[PDB]
């Protein structure tokens, strides 16, 4: 059972600007000390892309709806994990396969099968007063599911789920394709010491996982966490994070690979005149 | 020399005629170790089965099926289909696997089969024309024959045709055409039946545990065992790393591949380095030793003196005189020095026995 | 049903207008030996 959630004040999309992020490797060949150019679908240099706000100070919950068109690029900046999962599908009610991802406090679950999924599904952990310990309580996602094809769960593991005070300190970068009937999804970690920005520089993602799932994704969602400790959709707290959403699209790219075998910088095609 | 001329006199010089190529011996193939099996063990061999009107379903996907084990063992009565064969299985990959278990009797075996008419064949379960995979059917008297009579065991009789690969739980009673209203008596008989195996039964009504197992394709998740070789170095080698083939030698390579990257290609895109994904270990691929032969004569008209000249082959291992050109065989290298006549290269000249 | 007809069915190539007289039974895998049963199956097969 899922109850929608109230008090979230309306306010218009944030749009940001992205300095050379969202780059990753083309294959899985290893260069060493050469350039190589390669089409494929990339996020544009100094593009923009949507920022996504969660901060007390309304609580700013933003679960809003996302297209797919042909792939997306996810940064998300945090200092104590809120963000949970994604979700992956068409229909989004139970008529057609979808895709799942949720950390939740123990382990990593990827399931390829068929939700009811409610118009706002979340996390939620219970931040006791009486003793401290962060825990996880709230699931509320998906009602239940007749046919299901594709389970994995990984194996068990601690987080530590409570909230700390001041600047962020993580970043995770990950990037989700689909084509040829092979969902990629790329992941990269990466420590900051910022309190709202997305950060400069280079950073290669490397591959994370290819899945052989054959499904079509039109239509994407993020799933956060809330802490606990009102009603059931007045007294709740997002916590402080952010994430940036980028679109990808096929592009030309110039890559520079160093002696040690990773990607050290790139450089677009169709950017500016110096570039091409 | 001469065939290549298209001539019987040859003039004194030097002449490119073949190409020598060291041939590849003990081609080998290396894939990734065999260790995700999906339960397979207690799909086909469990403690009991469903009845055949209410076949358990089963699905396969994303496993390594070797179908040699089946086959080879020798213990199951039944193996036979049309559209596959025994061997070259399994080295084809399907998208799925669809497996229906059940037991029936020894007569019931003919009439489980495309293309065949009959009341199971129509009331219980039957198959499309374009079936696609077969059915494995093995004796069970030690386990399903009990003694004093085993009624676990129900199939529909009565029916009103079935659609294929079709699923009634239902046993909603059947009418004949004055209505029974749901009510057992006249026109209204009851639409299913028992076996009551017995232990004195012969082959003709003996119990028989069937599976069928059925593959779609319309990406491919479940494929064959695709079993590797043995390991071989410092030789000219065909090698077929996780389906890429290539001929050339190995060696030890000091590169340091990223725990992603599996091959290596360097400048003018081919491949350099390529880590075998049974060790993790990365190696160097360099081709095998080849290069042209030159013909070296001082004309038909003076002698038939012939010298070999590989250029740019370490002729090591196949009056021989290596350069930096290549190596020369059947002239005597000598330490003076005259007028060049039969430019070899790299300083090196020959003359007319054939000195260098 | 006519049975006068016969095509080979299970065999092991064959070159170009290559003739083979010979139904010597076909092994697919414990050898059977030249009998009929299982691991071999007779090679020719009955259109009807
Ligand atoms: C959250 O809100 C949505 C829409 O405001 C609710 O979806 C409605 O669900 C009922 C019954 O499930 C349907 O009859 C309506 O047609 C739906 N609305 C729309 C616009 O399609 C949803 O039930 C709410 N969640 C709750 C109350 O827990
Ligand atoms: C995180 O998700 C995993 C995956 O569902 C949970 O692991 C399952 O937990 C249930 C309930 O205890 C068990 O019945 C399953 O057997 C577990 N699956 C496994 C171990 O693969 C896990 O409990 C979840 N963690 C929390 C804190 O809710
Ligand atoms: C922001 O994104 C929009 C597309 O939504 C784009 O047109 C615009 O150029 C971007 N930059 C600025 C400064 O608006
Ligand atoms: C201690 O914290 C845990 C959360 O991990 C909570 O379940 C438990 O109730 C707490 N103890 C008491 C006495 O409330
Ligand atoms: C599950 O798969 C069957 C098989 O085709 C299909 O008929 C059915 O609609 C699917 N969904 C549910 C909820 O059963
Ligand atoms: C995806 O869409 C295409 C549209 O042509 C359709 O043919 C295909 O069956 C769809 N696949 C799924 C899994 O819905
Ligand atoms: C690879 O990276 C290391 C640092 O981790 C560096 O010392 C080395 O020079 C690089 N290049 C190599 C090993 O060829
Ligand atoms: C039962 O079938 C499985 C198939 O995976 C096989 O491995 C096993 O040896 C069989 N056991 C017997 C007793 O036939
Ligand atoms: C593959 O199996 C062999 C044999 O047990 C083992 O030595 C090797 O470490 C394994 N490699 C991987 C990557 O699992
Ligand atoms: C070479 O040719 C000359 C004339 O063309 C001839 O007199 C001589 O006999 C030839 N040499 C030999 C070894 O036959
Ligand atoms: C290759 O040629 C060098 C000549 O400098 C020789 O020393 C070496 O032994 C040769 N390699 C082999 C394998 O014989
Ligand atoms: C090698 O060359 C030196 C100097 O020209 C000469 O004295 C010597 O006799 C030569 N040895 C041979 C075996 O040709």
């Amino acid at each position: 059972q899922c109850v929608n959630l109230t008090t979230r004040t309306q306010l218009p999309p944030a749009y940001t600007n992205s300095f050379t992020r969202g780059v990753y490797y083309p294959d899985k060949v290893f260069r060493s000390s050469v350039l190589h150019s390669t089409q494929d679908l990339f996020l544009p240099f100094f593009s923009n892309v949507t920022w996504f706000h969660a901060i007390h100070v309304t609580k700013r919950f933003d679960n809003p709806v996302l297209p797919f068109n042909d792939g997306v690029y996810f940064a998300s900046t945090e200092k104590s994990n809120i963000i949970r999962g994604w979700i992956f599908g068409t229909t989004l009610d139970s008529k057609t396969q979808s895709l799942l991802i949720v950390n939740n406090a123990t382990n990593v679950v990827i399931k390829v099968c068929e939700f009811q999924f409610c118009n706002d599904p979340f996390l939620g952990v219970y931040y006791h007063k009486n003793n401290k310990s962060w825990m996880e309580s709230e699931f509320r996602v998906y009602s239940s599911a007749n046919n299901c094809t594709f389970e994995y769960v990984s194996q068990p593991f601690l987080m530590d789920l409570e909230g700390k005070q001041g600047n962020f300190k993580n970043l995770r970068e990950f990037v989700f394709k689909n084509i040829d009937g092979y969902f990629k999804i790329y992941s990269k970690h990466t420590p900051i010491n910022l309190v709202r920005d997305l950060p400069q520089g280079f950073s290669a993602l490397e591959p994370l996982v290819d899945l052989p799932i054959g499904i079509n994704i039109t239509r994407f969602q993020t799933l956060l966490a809330l802490h606990r400790s009102g009603d059931s959709s007045s007294g709740w707290t997002a916590g402080a994070a952010a994430y940036y959403v980028g679109y990808l699209q096929p592009r030309t790219f110039l890559l520079k690979y160093n002696e040690n075998g990773t990607i050290t910088d790139a450089v677009d095609c169709a950017l500016d005149p110096l570039s091409e | 020399t001469k065939c290549t001329l298209k001539s019987f006199t040859v003039e004194k010089g030097i002449y490119q005629t073949s190409n020598f190529r060291v041939q590849p011996t003990e081609s080998i193939v290396r894939f990734p170790n065999i260790t995700n099996l999906c339960p397979f063990g207690e799909v086909f061999n469990a403690t009991r089965f469903a009845s055949v009107y209410a076949w358990n379903r089963k699905r396969i996907s994303n496993c390594v099926a070797d179908y040699s084990v089946l086959y080879n063992s020798a213990s199951f009565s039944t193996f036979k289909c049309y559209g596959v064969s025994p061997t070259k299985l399994n080295d084809l990959c399907f998208t799925n696997v669809y497996a229906d278990s059940f037991v029936i009797r020894g007569d019931e075996v003919r009439q489980i089969a495309p293309g065949q008419t009959g009341k199971i064949a129509d009331y219980n379960y039957k198959l499309p024309d374009d079936f696609t995979g077969c059915v494995i059917a093995w004796n069970s008297n030690n386990l399903d024959s009990k003694v004093g009579g085993n009624y676990n065991y129900l199939y529909r009789l009565f029916r009103k045709n079935l659609k294929p690969f079709e699923r009634d739980i239902s046993t909603e009673i059947y009418q004949a055409g004055t209505p029974c209203n749901g009510v057992e008596g006249f026109n209204c008989y009851f639409p299913l039946q028992s076996y009551g195996f017995q232990p004195t039964n012969g082959v003709g009504y003996q119990p028989y545990r069937v599976v069928v197992l059925s593959f779609e394709l319309l990406p491919a998740t479940v494929c064959g065992p695709k079993k590797s070789t043995n390991l071989v170095k410092n030789k000219c080698v065909n090698f077929n790393f996780n389906g890429l083939t290539g001929t050339g030698v190995l060696t030890e390579s000091n590169k340091k591949f990223l725990p992603f990257q599996q091959f290596g290609r360097d400048i003018a895109d081919t491949t350099d380095a390529v880590r075998d994904p049974q060790t993790l270990e990365i190696l160097d691929i360099t081709p095998c030793s080849f290069g042209g032969v030159s013909v070296i004569t001082p004309g038909t008209n003076t002698s038939n003196q012939v010298a070999v000249l590989y250029q740019d082959v370490n002729c090591t291992e196949v009056n021989v005189f290596q350069t930096r050109a290549g190596c020369l065989i059947g002239a005597e290298h000598v330490n003076n020095s005259y007028e060049c006549d039969i430019p070899i290269g790299a300083g090196i000249c020959a003359s007319y026995s054939i000195i260098a």
